[PDB]
């Protein structure tokens, strides 16, 4: 078949294939951050009571569906590509998993721009001087051009240090797996 | 083109191309091994992935690695140099004796010969050996096979065929030990060395042995038969001469075949076998054909599972074979080698309508004096030689001689008896049995025949022994 | 104590990495499904948080399926899996004889902990064509009948097949313990390094096994690995390769081993459960189609190197269990056309009394009279040949009389030599006392003997033999033949040990 | 070396550990109840014989 | 006094564990995160 | 934490959580139940689900139905404070006598002992039975299995062994009835009564009860098993006793997890057994082992479907065992009770280290002999009895001795065979085979030795069958 442009990164099921191929239309056309916008328009768009409450009855006759979304898209005002997507979703009878798919592609378009995903969970409360300087050092890990998108968490469950996730790279210096593995190789 | 891994599950890979993708049966290249690993296509998916089998172990496959099509299914070398060698599966040598220097390559997946190229006269393949050429005659370009167990001089009549091919009809051989236990294959790499159809010397070898061991994964076991056939249609089309080809063993082939079906989730059949075990083992036992450039024959050993002779292994198999020679153990008591059982071996050419009036005849009327001496066998243990007459106590003597005269001394053989190896030829054959029957050397001691080739030798025999 | 818990706390690794991770997405039966790990080899070493171990078995396009070393109980949906880059490997050397180890290399004996200094993958390829050389020396396995009638040289794989309680494990372990009288010697082209792979058994069969090989003082130079009933299926699947590395050290390393497998039928069993639970397609008997690639790419590590590669050996002797004669079934077939030969044991045999109950009918060894040393093929060649006319018409033993005095003979001779082959357990012989004793037998000094009284005999004659004419019984052994003295000399006790008695 | 304070930690509870030493601190009554059992199972295993002196035999000749 | 030994090896442990996830509940967080922070740059200087 | 249910199909509840997800094996309490309904989670089936298997029949279940988290595998009463006091699977009193008032609870899903532990002693048990402990000694403190079809006399059997080594036993006892007859259940419970082994007034009782039997969910019958071997197993370590362990069967407990393997979503195994079959059997026959802190003499009677000894169950079970008695029903139709097999039986202790040469050899002696009849059973089909040696005659008159000799009335087959029960101590055994094989009585009628004690009740017997001649 034609070729298409694959995704940074690879989501797999339902989503999976209607998010790359959402991704690798509009990489085709350059629509990729309109095609975000309206993405995230039929988020809300699909979450009013009545549309909401109409595209889960499966006695609606598929084609009412059809036509109730080829309406709301028309006023909406979205680009092909996006209406053309939620026609898709329709028919195919799919579209009780919409959310997942933008979901997914939100993943792929941020790999796109590169802001790699990140995570520290602290012994306990943190200052942000010490977010400052992790942020600064994390940054070190990074390659030429990509973002850091920080998440910090809490957690006094672990004893102390702290849980580092970059990406899929997982450095632990919690003070809790020290005790482990010192009375691990101690035993 | 370069596609990249996207699964390992077992020994069965799927990987993923993207620009385009390669035909069914491909042989792609794994990036990143050290040793040569080697995927054979087998479906397409849909979302451009192929679904491979791995003609190697398969741990050390990283989601992602690079698999580079090559764009033609599995080649080997086979000109005259892959002569003396042994190869494996995919064409690399294994013998430490460096690379298999050739200038032709081919595929091993190729497709039978087309209908005009059949050759319609049936012929019959002179082996020299007294017993098989006589009441089971192996035709060209038939599957032969070559039932018997171990211990029974098996791997002896291999050799004494592809000297006897080699030098009569001066046709080379090869040797596919689909499934061949390691121990045995060196055995028999060492064996052949010593009798002499494999020479490290000057490059004048008769075999071009061909081995998937039995560890290798079973995507290379199934495809282990289809090398040797191509080394072997390398001699029949850009040669033509006639060659032979020993499958040991030929119950591995359809083992190797289910085993893969099953990897690729396909529902088993009948006894547990692959869907398509009629049409695997036709696609292969149908290039093995006369056609009119030369001839590929075949000697397949078999072993039939539990004894099933309705097995659907041994009962597709059977629906190919062209003769048989059963070797047994009975017949190795007495020391008549080969072994071969004259009363069991079959040949669906022993008609007079192919061997002619005078062979038929003569085969015939051996084949009845010896079942009527197996009969008498049963009353004289039973009762005693005093509860027969003469009228068939001549058939007792002329059945003895007729059994002495069937061993024959092979030439590869020389290391056991230190007789000489004679290549009877087949007219010589068929007028010492005629002769035997017509009583004309009723006097002779039947120690006479007992391992010589002609009739002539016989009664030289007799007169040594005789003073 | 608490000194030393001192360097038991500094003698740690504090030391934390940069590693990869993946989050487990599924957990149930003992097979987790991780998620992430993108960059993971198939068939790796993976851990989870909590401390198990996995082998990253199964790698499917979105997630990863690792089987669990132990009990799930501790693996939640959501923990971290990190993996360690390194493929299956355990420890091997000399410092493990006398100890006793589980599927991965780990002391489970208490008695401290093990000292190796070099690991070993367990995925390695067996040894090609050109390294191996024919099978030419005998394993003395120290059963008359295993070590006359169906021989067995060094590099050979032997399966020992037969139903359930006939003696089986009997013959592997009176095997390891004939070895001592080498391994005490001088001559190191002649110590055989006894492993011992349990599968499937229970902690205490394994248990009271060590207890046999401590009173006989054989563990000296034996590894006893055992994946035992309890533990998860993967370390039973994983148990063989461990046993046949640790064996495999010593075959590349100029040395003499043996390996084996108890079951091999319970490795098979785990195997498939292994897959079943990854989903993988199932066969005949719900087996993978890995079934057979399993087992082959095991037993044919057992090689002889040549004395290029060193001159090492690794023989085998897997255990197999029938149910009921069915020789026929999936993984007996499997693994019979695999291996050299098979020692067949059967109950009807062994409740006749004829113990070890091995059925030379159907026993067979494809090297056959090689791995013989020649006063042994000079006795067992005749033996072999009697015996066989013997069965070939032992129906009749029930009438004996009304039939001719030929096949009278044939009886006599025959029952005289099948109450010469009974043997006693963990009593295994040297070869010399094999030879005179078979000598004894197939001779006809005993035809006129009853054969009730036969054993009584053979013991006898062995204390008449060893303890009064040494020097006679070493003449056999340093030079494996029988010379017209030597012959002449046995005749002679013979007929002189038989007059006083 | 005493940059990990987990190391010091660990150092000076052991310490603290060995100067209360003078009797095992916090043994706890089912310290002795399994001292006391596998005791007794360790000495049934071992007989009864006093474990303090020379038994004496006073051999047996034919 | 090999099973005293064991036995009194295996007590101290409890203890001395027992002692350790008591003590850590200790004020040193700014000092660890010090501790922990300047560990990352040292596993970034030596990443690169 | 507290849940939802999801999904319920057939005896499997799939629970959905919002909080952290409870670890596998954890016991759940479904909320709004009369009778306390308890799950254990089996599965994380992904999405922050699980899946389980309910102790109880799910009727009433209603989608949505909260679900709380105990925390901890199921629990149960474990003390002195259980003797006499009958049980679920889950720990709880069905005999209405009010709770079981204790002070330590154990988790049924325990661990192993490691094979540090592991105890190597051997040493005969003398069960009061011919066939038994001639053939078939039965190891002290060793995992016994009591093989055999329906019908052949397992339960009677294991009536016998308690009857005889409990009451005689010092120790404490547990019997774990695996989805077994619920009449059996008290028949049991008023047999052992009137013993006076259990005592509805004082704290005497020597008999703890576990109870799972048949007309439960196959969820309760894969774990009944456990409940019951939780309870010895604190009687062996805590306690620092020694226990006797019977169990009846134990081929319902295979069964019962074969028939909820399927709707957890596995591809059924050989015999449309559960894949897991023999880790699922090696994780419980694991728990049972003598260890040096104490002994458990574990006695099970094992099912065998259709008397195929080659079935995926008895085949793996065989290799969890020492002494394995396998009952026959061609010898229980000759009248031949206990219906044990003489060449099928075997033991780890027939070695004449630990039975001597007299026992070791009167015991191969007897399986020679028997062995030898069944041979010439081929011919005497044929020829007829007439035609037969001389010699043989005499074998085969010795064999059906010793075949009727091991047959002996039991003590509760008082009501089947109207007989009075008979113990043979070891001895005597050995002494009346010693006798029959070396021909001393092979002038008695064999009709003499059918359903007596030792060999002197034979001799009597036959005189007083050639009285009324
Ligand atoms: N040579 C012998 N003489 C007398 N008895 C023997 C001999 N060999 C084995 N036995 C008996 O056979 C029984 C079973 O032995 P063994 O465990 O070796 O067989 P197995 O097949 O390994 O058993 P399983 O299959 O249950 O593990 C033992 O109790 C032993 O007494
Ligand atoms: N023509 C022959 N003359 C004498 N002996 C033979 C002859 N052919 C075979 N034999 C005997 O049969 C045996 C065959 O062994 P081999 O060929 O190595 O394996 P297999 O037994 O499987 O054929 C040889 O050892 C040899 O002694
Ligand atoms: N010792 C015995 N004497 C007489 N009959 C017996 C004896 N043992 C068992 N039976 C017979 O077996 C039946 C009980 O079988 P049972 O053991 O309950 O079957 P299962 O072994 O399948 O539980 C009784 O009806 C009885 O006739
Ligand atoms: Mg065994
Ligand atoms: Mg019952």
């Amino acid at each position: 078949f034609a070729k298409l442009v694959r995704p940074p990164v690879q989501i797999y099921g339902i989503e999976g294939r209607y998010a790359t191929a959402l991704y690798s239309a509009a990489s085709k056309q350059n629509k990729l951050e309109q095609v975000e916008k309206e993405l995230l328009r039929v988020g809300q768009i699909l979450k009013e009571p009545k549309m909401a409450a109409s595209l889960l009855n499966p006695y609606v006759k598929r084609s009412v569906k059809v036509k109730s979304l080829s309406d709301m898209t028309a006023k909406e005002k979205f680009s092909p590509l996006t209406s053309n997507l939620i026609n898709l979703l329709a028919e195919n009878g799919r579209l009780t998993n919409t959310p997942a798919v933008i979901s997914a592609f939100s993943t792929m378009m941020s790999v796109h721009r590169g802001e790699v995903p990140c995570t520290v969970t602290t012994a306990s409360a943190l200052d942000e001087a010490t977010l400052t300087e992790l942020k600064t050092v994390l940054k070190s890990f990074l390659s030429k051009g990509q973002v850091l998108k920080l998440e910090v968490k809490i957690d006094p469950s672990i004893m102390g240090g702290m849980i580092v996730r970059i990406g899929e790279k997982y450095v632990d210096m919690s003070a809790k797996t020290k005790i482990q593995k010192l009375s691990r190789a101690m035993r | 083109t370069t596609g990249r891994i996207v699964a390992v599950i077992g020994a069965v890979v799927d990987v993923q191309f993207d620009e385009g993708l390669p035909p069914i049966l491909n042989a792609l290249e794994v990036q990143g091994r050290e040793t040569r690993l080697v995927l054979e296509v087998a479906q397409h998916l849909g979302e451009s992935t192929v679904r491979t089998i791995a003609m190697d172990g398969t741990e050390g496959l990283v989601r992602g690695q690079k698999v580079l099509d090559s764009g033609a299914p599995i080649r080997i070398p086979v000109g005259p140099e892959t002569l003396g060698r042994i190869m494996n599966v995919i064409g690399e040598p294994i013998d430490e004796r460096g690379p298999i220097k050739t200038k032709q390559f081919a595929a091993i997946h190729a497709e039978a010969p087309e209908f005009v190229e059949m050759s319609v006269e049936q012929e019959i393949l002179v082996t020299g050996i007294k017993v098989v050429d006589l009441l089971a005659p192996y035709a060209k370009g038939g599957k032969i096979g070559l039932f018997g167990g171990a211990g029974v001089g098996k791997t002896v009549l291999i050799m004494e065929l592809i000297n006897n091919v080699a030098k009569a009809h001066g046709g080379y051989s090869v040797f596919a030990g689909v499934g061949e236990r390691t121990r045995e294959g060196n055995d028999l790499y060492h064996e052949m060395i010593e009798s002499g159809v494999i020479n490290l010397k000057d490059a004048t070898s008769k075999v071009a042995l061909v081995y998937g061991q039995m560890n290798e994964p079973p995507g290379a076991r199934a495809r282990v038969a289809l090398t040797g056939l191509t080394v072997a249609e390398y001699f029949r089309d850009q040669e033509g001469q006639d060659v032979l080809l020993f499958i040991d063993n030929i119950f591995r082939f359809t083992q190797a075949g289910s085993e893969v079906s099953a990897l690729l989730g396909r529902i088993p059949s009948a006894v547990g076998y692959q869907p398509t075990l009629a049409t695997d083992m036709g696609t292969m036992q149908e290039r093995i054909t006369t056609t009119k450039k030369g001839s590929i024959t075949s000697v397949q050993a078999i072993y039939v599972p539990a004894d099933d002779l309705t097995d659907p292994a041994p009962a597709t198999t059977f629906a190919h074979l062209d003769a048989t020679t059963v070797l047994s153990r009975a017949i190795a008591e007495l020391g008549i080698y080969p072994a071969v059982d004259p009363l069991d071996s079959t040949s669906r050419i022993m008609d007079p309508n192919i061997v002619g009036s005078e062979h038929y005849d003569v085969a015939r009327g051996v084949q009845k004096i010896l079942q009527d001496y197996k009969s008498l066998q049963d009353i004289i243990a039973i009762l005693g030689m005093d509860e027969l007459s003469e009228e068939d106590k001549l058939t007792v003597s002329r059945a003895r001689k007729i059994q002495r005269f069937l061993s024959q001394p092979f030439q590869v053989a020389e290391v056991f008896t230190g007789h000489l190896g004679k290549l009877v030829p087949l007219k010589e054959t068929i007028k010492g049995f005629q002769q035997i029957l017509a009583g004309e050397y009723d006097h002779l001691p039947e120690q006479a025949f007992y391992m010589v080739g002609p009739i002539e030798e016989a009664v030289a025999k007799a007169d040594k022994l005789a003073e | 104590v608490s000194s030393i818990l001192e360097e038991r706390i500094l003698g740690a690794d504090t030391s934390v990495d940069l590693e990869e991770t993946g989050r487990v997405l599924s957990i149930g039966d003992g097979i987790a499904r991780v998620h992430g790990l993108r960059n993971v080899q198939a068939e790796e070493m993976v851990e989870f948080s909590s401390g198990l171990k996995g082998m990253s078995l199964n790698l499917e396009p979105d997630n990863v399926g690792v089987v669990v070393f132990g009990n799930d109980k501790l693996i939640k949906e959501g923990d971290i899996v990190k993996r360690t880059g390194a493929i299956v490997d355990v420890p091997v050397g000399e410092e493990l004889l006398g100890r006793v180890v589980d599927a991965l290399g780990n002391a489970i004996d208490g008695k401290g902990p093990i000292g190796s200094k070099a690991r070993r993958r367990v995925g390695l390829k067996a040894p090609g064509i050109i390294p191996r050389i024919s099978v030419r020396e005998p394993m003395q396995t120290g059963i008359k009948a295993v070590d006359s009638l169906v021989p067995i040289g060094r590099g050979q794989r032997e399966l020992i097949i037969g139903d359930r309680q006939t003696g089986k494990t009997s013959i592997a372990i009176d095997t390891i313990i004939n070895q001592k009288r080498f391994n005490d010697g001088t001559d190191e082209k002649k110590k055989l390094y006894c492993i011992y792979v349990a599968i499937g058994q229970k902690r205490s069969t394994v248990a009271q096994l060590v207890k046999r090989l401590t009173d006989a003082d054989a563990m000296k130079y034996t590894i006893v690995v055992s994946a035992t009933a309890s533990d998860a299926a993967p370390l039973q699947y994983l148990a063989p390769y461990s046993g046949c590395s640790m064996g495999e050290y010593f075959r590349d390393n100029g040395k003499h081993a043996l390996i084996i497998y108890d079951d091999l039928s319970k490795q098979a069993v785990a195997y498939r459960q292994m897959s079943l639970l990854l989903r993988r397609p199932p066969g005949r008997e719900a087996y993978p189609g890995d079934v057979f690639y399993l087992h082959s790419r095991l037993l044919e590590r057992a090689a002889k190197m040549n004395d290029a590669f060193g001159g090492g050996s690794l023989t085998a002797l897997p255990v197999i269990e029938t149910q009921a004669g069915d020789v026929s079934a999936y993984i007996p077939t499997n693994v019979i056309s695999i291996t050299d030969g098979q020692i067949f044991l059967e109950t009807e045999l062994f409740y006749k009394g004829i113990r070890p109950a091995i059925n030379v009918g159907l026993s067979v060894s494809r090297v056959g009279s090689a791995a013989q040393t020649r006063a042994m093929k000079q006795v067992a060649g005749t033996m072999k040949l009697e015996l066989a006319q013997y069965r070939e018409v032992a129906a009749f033993a029930q009438f004996g009389s009304d039939l001719d005095a030929a096949t009278q003979q044939l009886l006599s001779r025959g029952v005289r030599l099948t109450e010469l082959l009974k043997q006693g357990q963990y009593s295994p012989m040297a070869i010399e006392e094999q030879v005179a004793v078979i000598y004894a037998g197939v001779r006809g000094y005993l035809d006129k003997l009853e054969p009730s009284k036969i054993t009584k005999f053979e013991n006898a004659f062995l204390s008449h033999v060893i303890s009064q004419h040494q020097a006679l019984l070493g003449k056999i052994r340093t030079d494996g033949k029988i010379s017209e003295e030597s012959d002449a000399k046995l005749k002679e006790i013979v007929t002189n040990f038989l007059a006083g008695f | 070396d005493p940059v990990q304070k987990l190391f010091v930690d660990k150092i000076r509870e052991y310490r603290t550990k060995r100067q209360t030493s003078g009797g095992p601190v916090d043994a706890g009554p089912e310290y002795q109840q399994d001292l006391d059992r596998e005791l007794f199972k360790l000495k049934q295993m071992y007989g009864k014989a006093d474990m303090n002196t020379f038994p004496n035999f006073t051999f047996e000749d034919p | 006094q090999n099973m005293m030994r064991q036995k009194e090896q295996e007590h101290m442990i409890n203890w001395v564990e027992k002692r350790v996830v008591q003590s850590i509940s200790a004020q040193q967080e700014k000092e660890t995160i010090a501790k922990c922070i300047a560990d990352l740059k040292l596993l970034s200087k030596k990443a690169q």
